[PDB]
């Protein structure tokens, strides 16, 4: 039996830590809903 | 129940203790998590029951209450902010120009950020704070990274 608690608000922060690449990949989707990287 | 927009963590206790499966949004009275997450089950809120309304395996999403009502879309040039809620921690934002996943049906935005199964259902907001999108649904990279679509439903 599942539940929900509230953890905040819905904000853009001012000065956020800033991180992670940007990578151009191609994928494919397939009917289950499963990301699978093309080469 | 608790009605108030925000971003929820999505609990169980079926396996040992409390354990945090994932995290929503709660926008317009609706509750918007990714399938992956409930599987579509029936949610408590407080002493309230939230029923699924809409849902899709294959887009990953479910919405309960009502019709998806997020529709923001990344505008393929910003940065953007995962609003990542980790299990046991404290929510936060970070930062991040999201990269793409380009498919044979059109090109997707994506984030390479590396967090728990259990922050599946994150929100993806832009500098309005508007949600653009649910992070937890992608793949794992070459050198081993995690990086997720920036997923998002169509408002009808
Ligand atoms: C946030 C969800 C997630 C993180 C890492 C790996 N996987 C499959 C999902």
């Amino acid at each position: 039996d599942m539940y929900i608690e509230r953890a905040g608000d819905i904000t853009w922060e001012k000065d956020a830590e800033v991180t992670g690449n940007s990578p151009r990949l191609d994928v494919a989707l397939d009917e289950s809903g499963d990301f699978s990287l093309v080469e | 129940g608790e009605t108030t927009d925000g971003v929820y963590r999505v609990m169980t206790r079926r396996l040992l203790g409390s354990t945090q499966v994932g995290v929503g949004v709660m926008q317009e009275g609706v509750f918007h998590t990714m399938w992956h997450v409930t599987k579509g089950a029936a949610l408590r809120s407080g002493e309230g029951r939230l029923d699924p309304y809409w849902g899709d395996v294959k887009q990953d999403l479910v919405s309960y209450c009502g019709p998806w009502k997020l529709d923001a879309a990344w505008d393929g040039l910003s940065e953007v902010q995962l609003l990542a809620v980790p299990p046991g921690e404290r929510a936060k934002n970070i930062q991040t120009l999201p990269g793409i996943f380009k498919t044979k049906d059109g090109d997707i935005g994506a984030v390479a950020l590396d967090y728990p199964a259990g922050t599946s259902g994150s929100p993806i907001l832009d500098k309005c704070g508007r949600v653009i999108g649910l992070y937890g649904n992608g793949v794992v990279i070459k050198n081993g990274s995690y990086v997720s679509a920036i997923t998002q439903g169509k408002r009808e």
